[PDB]
RNA sequence: CCAACUUCUUAGAGGGACAAGUGGCGUUCAGCCACCCGAGAUUGAGCAAUAACAGGUCUGUGAUGCCCUUAGAUGUCCGGGGCUGCACGCGCGCUACACUGACUGGCUCAGCGUGUGCCUACCCUACGCCGGCAGGCGCGGGUAACCCGUUGAACCCCAUUCGUGAUGGGGAUCGGGGAUUGCAAUUAUUCCCCAUGAACGAGGAAUUCCCAGUAAGUGCGGGUCAUAAGCUUGCGUUGAUUAAG
């Protein structure tokens, strides 16, 4: 039903080493999930306070006008939860760069930067390939002499 | 020092339910060296003191089951 | 022998020593007057502006 | 519900020739029977319709005798044919699960039968050498002087 | 590990000595100048010339260096 | 305000000894929710100082191959052992760990390549990062050779050794081995 | 016959270029050969020599 | 309100449906169900006694996520780590003719149906009753 | 190494072919004036069937 | 046309960082030290000089000089044996030596890449149905971003069983049986089952490899291939203590 104010919605991602994960954060009422299931029912569950972490220190009721859902492709069990974290870190930032003023973008980015300059900035380091004489990316095979 | 007596005698069980709910670090690897039981009854006896209501659960973890004494406050 | 074991803040890093770079050289100050100083040698990374602890105050200067 | 102990407790049992220890549970105590391993044990205890949880010192001779009977011959009690030890034995043709010292009867019986007709593998058991196609230039040293 | 090679310092002396009045103390201005005025093969040595240019746009604007 | 593992705010922990203030990092700027941070700590030095000690201690716990990449099993050991601390004392468990940094960090240790006073010759002092670096390591190794051929769980044995080192009564290994290095450095002080 | 895959198309015409290079080097050694260039057409196809002496070739 | 399987603890949803098919005894239990070893990459008999029911739950639960998974697609998901001892370990297939029996066990239970291609999807009779007991187990968390 | 002696070197000849794609609805007599317009040895273009 | 669009996928051009800005240094020289902006303020490898070693390879090569051998052939086909034999020593490498573990059952997330032939005949496999496993038959797709295939990998995680025992740790050794490969498995090709259960309880003198996605645990993928990986070469996951001398 495309009637009343459709598609007031930015789509913002987050990557770490393969795991790209994108939030299609619409206008709605307090709904965050990954692939349909809610946040607290996730695979790690020992890291259950670093994938709903930005909704903790920034707010539930401040950030309950949205119907975030995230699909995930790539990565691993530590990669994908930082990826959806980075997805819901900077999506509601970029929801605030456009559909309101930068008074609220300055309000939340200033929290997100001063704590872990890595919630919303991409991870630079990557796989860094093997070499042709050793077992790993730096090491060599064991040298013998006699 | 080995095969230390699964399936309690009567000389240890009357000591167990005397003060093992009383102290606070109630853990299977502690009650199996402070007593002379070899454990996996350490897991068995601890579950039924939780079943009676002498002790309280904290962990519910697979590698570490943590309990405490009764609230005497 | 019986002395209060004393915390101490450094002046400038004066370079490595100890034939392998495993000692540094810090020349601490003894927390009370700014003129009482002794040249010393600690091991561990420095970060100028720290406070290290002296087991005793009268040992040796590093000069042969 | 076993919380202290009953009045009786087989301190060490005695089954056929290998006395199983009384303070393990059943599937891991009867492994000492050379012919009942750890994997063969669980099928015995579940075709007997006994309970798998109890230790060794708390089964009386009613239940043990049904455990002893079906592991004495597993064939006629609905245990499949490619699960046994001496499948298609070369003196009978049948399927004969040996348990006791009879397992050591038929073990040497392979060695002496091959030693009698002078095959290659009969020579390798006779010699102080490996059998199953292993190299011996730089492995298998402490089995010799 | 920073110190720029001679073929940067040789090619960025003839820029500043011959085109002094077309230049100034902003980097992004000078990057388009050498883009247009000297045939540079790739970008990586291009702006590395222009780094020494602005470094000497703040140098010979004060003193008489070999200019 | 930070609720370390969902609980035990970093407000009450008073860093008291002045030699070891700005190298212990449970401070309000540098308190996290739980110790699992994307590191980047050995590209340039001296940013592994303001890293919170809860991060450093859980990283230095998995050592020997079969426990080498396993980080979300070595953090629940810190999550359980802080909780057992609250059983034995009823304390904000961060405060009792930083006293274990205080009471197990050495002061004196010997350095010389060649001929021997003990193996080294010359005892020197310690910068107030290296004795903290040796503080988090002495708690792990002192917990590790008391849980190897022992029925005791490593989460108990961690929780046993550090608060016994935090008081300090020559019972945990981080007191009886640390004072060995200080005494043999006094043998050639 | 029926057609074959793309990664072995590209070593087919690669090994086609390598072989007539080796033959014409042995064939045109005394005439200043200096390589060949191929053109593939779906008609009469088209190859050239780069010979120094266009007499003896 | 509207409750799916997805918003529910799917670890103990397995126990929610292993309790379900055991009590509603229409399921087809094979005769060899205790001499199995379960998918040769592991070397002991299964510790649970009614393991065939809790294996029948997950092959319904995995089928609700992705459609159309045949027998070989469902073998290679229950595979694990085969320790060959002194040689290094590997990954390996499950067992087809225990995955084939259990998918034929839901066949007579009428939760599953064959496909246009090869493979099996679960019929919407299968999705209407496991989400109801997903609603039953969700309200069991709060009570 | 053409022998077995050396110090364990390993060179990596890698070949990377690219590919693009274009549709047509057009009649295919003038498919012949798509083909014969460049001599161009460095292309490998293919003609998809016009049976539709 | 019975919808648009490019954030995520694929690339294509171009833009992007230069030590530019701010301070302290030094001959206000080249530059160094951190800070601010920033995705990033050392991404990692390929190629690589002059002059040489009596380095190795004549068993890659109809590259090759000379010598030797030339039909009772060092040519070459055919069957069998050996290239694998064991009082001993040496070098790479896997598994381990548990409780941070191991079982059993659940929950689970990837990248790199290969695939049917002029010769040479035999590939990737989905599915269906027979087997407690290894497997077997019919039906298909794929010359491939078109099919295998969103590559449901392992570690992990939660759930149970086991408790410091040479034990359910270890699985060498070794018996019997079952299938697949092929012209042939015997001197065990490989795979599977049941049974057997050795040292091994953290390692002498000495020594290697490496400092950021790095060491390492952890699997998958090529290459050799009919059967074939404890090897090698690539891949991703997990992921560090210590160092700036
Ligand atoms: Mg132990
Ligand atoms: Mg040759």
């Amino acid at each position: 039903m495309p009637s009343k104010g459709p598609l007031q919605s930015v789509q913002v991602f987050g990557r770490k080493k393969t795991a790209t994960a994108v939030a299609h954060c619409k206008r709605g009422n307090g709904l965050i999930k990954v692939n349909g299931r809610p946040l607290e029912m996730i695979e790690p569950r020992t890291l259950q306070y670093k994938l709903l972490e930005p909704v903790l220190l920034l707010g539930k009721e401040r950030f309950a006008g949205v119907d975030i859902r995230v699909r995930v492709k790539g990565g691993g069990h530590v990669a994908q939860i930082y990826a959806i974290r980075q997805s819901i870190s900077k999506a509601l930032v970029a929801y605030y760069q456009k559909y309101v003023d930068e008074a609220s973008k300055k309000e939340i980015k200033d929290i997100l930067i001063q704590y872990d300059r890595t919630l919303l900035v991409a991870d630079p380091r990557r796989c860094e390939s093997k070499k042709f004489g050793g077992p790993g990316a730096r090491a060599r095979y064991q040298k013998s002499y006699r | 020092k080995l095969n230390n007596l699964v399936l309690f005698d009567k000389a240890t069980y009357d000591k167990l339910c005397k003060e093992v709910p009383n102290y606070k670090l109630i853990t299977p690897a502690v009650v199996s060296e402070r007593l002379k039981i070899r454990g996996s009854l350490a897991r068995a006896a601890l579950q039924e003191l939780l079943s009676k209501g002498l002790i309280k659960l904290v962990s519910k973890h697979r590698a570490q089951v943590i309990y405490t004494r009764n609230t005497k406050g | 022998r019986v002395q209060p074991i004393k915390l101490a803040r450094v002046t400038k890093v004066l370079g490595r020593t100890g034939s392998q770079g495993q000692c540094t050289q810090v020349r601490v100050e003894f927390m009370d007057d700014t003129s009482r100083s002794i040249i010393r040698n600690v091991k561990g990374p420095v970060r100028e502006g720290d406070v290290l602890t002296l087991l005793e105050s009268e040992r040796e200067a590093r000069r042969l | 519900m076993s919380l202290v102990i009953p009045e009786k407790f087989q301190h060490i049992l005695r089954v056929l020739n290998t006395n199983i220890d009384g303070r393990r549970k059943i599937a891991f105590a009867i492994t000492a029977i050379k012919g009942v391993g750890r994997r063969y044990a669980h099928v015995v205890l579940r075709k007997a319709d006994i309970d798998l949880t109890k230790r060794a010192g708390e089964l009386t001779e009613d239940e043990v005798e049904r455990v002893i009977t079906i592991m004495q011959n597993p064939r006629q009690y609905k245990i499949p044919d490619w699960f046994l030890n001496r499948q298609k034995d070369v003196k009978d043709g049948k399927y004969s699960q040996v348990l006791a010292n009879g397992l050591d009867n038929k073990l040497r019986e392979d060695l002496e039968r091959l030693k009698k007709i002078r095959a290659h593998r009969g020579l390798r058991h006779f010699w102080g050498l490996r059998v199953r196609g292993q190299h011996t230039k730089t492995t298998g040293r402490r089995g010799r002087t | 590990g920073r110190v720029r090679t001679k073929t940067v310092k040789k090619a960025a002396r003839v820029i500043i000595e011959k085109y002094y009045t077309r230049l100034g103390n902003d980097f992004h201005t000078n990057k388009r100048v050498c883009e247009e005025i000297a045939i540079i093969p790739s970008k990586k040595l291009r702006n590395k010339i222009a780094g020494y240019v602005t470094h000497l746009m703040k140098r010979i604007q004060r003193g008489p260096v070999r200019g | 305000d930070i609720k370390l593992f969902g609980k035990w705010s970093t407000d009450d922990v008073q860093i008291n000894d002045i030699s070891l203030q700005d190298y212990i990092a449970v401070k309000e700027k540098y308190a996290k929710y739980l110790p699992h941070s994307a590191g980047r700590y050995a590209a340039k030095r001296f940013r592994k100082a303001q890293c919170p000690i809860v991060e450093r201690l859980t990283n230095s716990m998995m050592m020997h191959g079969r426990n080498n990449g396993k980080k979300l099993m070595t953090v629940r050991i810190v999550k359980h052992a802080f909780e057992i601390i609250h059983l034995l004392t009823g304390e904000n468990p961060l405060q009792v760990l930083v006293n274990a940094i205080i009471n197990s960090g050495p002061r004196e240790d010997s350095t010389r390549i060649g001929r021997a006073g003990t193996v080294r010759r010359q005892a020197v002092d310690v910068s107030p990062l290296r004795r903290v670096n040796q503080a988090i390591w002495l708690l792990c190794t002192g917990a590790r050779e008391a849980a190897f051929r022992n029925i005791k769980t490593i989460a108990e044995c961690l929780a046993d050794e550090l608060i016994n080192a935090a008081k300090g009564s020559s019972n945990s290994y981080a007191i009886k081995k640390k004072d060995e290095l200080e005494r043999v450095a006094k043998s050639n002080r | 016959a029926v057609q074959i895959s793309k990664k072995r198309k590209f070593v087919a015409d690669g090994i086609f270029k390598a072989e007539l290079n080796e033959f014409l080097t042995r064939e045109l050694a005394e005439d200043g050969y200096s390589g060949v260039e191929v053109r593939v057409t779906p008609t009469r196809t088209e190859i050239i020599i780069l010979a120094t002496r266009t007499q003896n070739v | 309100p509207g409750v799916t399987v997805k918003d529910v603890n799917q670890q103990e949803f397995v126990r929610a449906l292993a309790a379900f098919l055991k009590k509603s005894g229409k399921l087809k239990v094979p005769e060899w169900v205790d001499t199995v070893k379960l998918a040769k990459h592991k070397e002991l008999a299964p510790y649970d006694e009614n393991w065939f029911y809790t294996r029948a739950a997950s092959t319904a639960r995995h089928l609700y996520l992705r459609g159309g998974a045949g027998v070989g697609s469902m073998t290679k998901i229950y595979g694990g780590r085969q320790r060959n001892g002194v040689m290094p370990s590997h990954f390996s297939r499950g067992s087809k003719s225990v995955a084939r029996r259990v998918l034929q066990a839901l066949e007579g239970l009428k939760m599953v149906e064959k496909d246009q291609d090869g493979g099996r999807k679960l019929t919407p009779q299968g999705q209407r009753d496991l989400d109801r007991i997903a609603g039953q187990v969700a309200a069991a968390n709060k009570k | 190494t053409p022998c077995g002696e050396g110090s364990k070197t390993w060179d990596r000849f890698q070949m990377r072919i690219h590919k693009r794609l274009i549709d047509l609805h057009s009649p295919s007599e003038i498919v012949k004036q798509i083909t014969s317009i460049s001599i161009e040895p460095g292309v490998e273009v293919e003609v998809t069937i016009a049976d539709a």
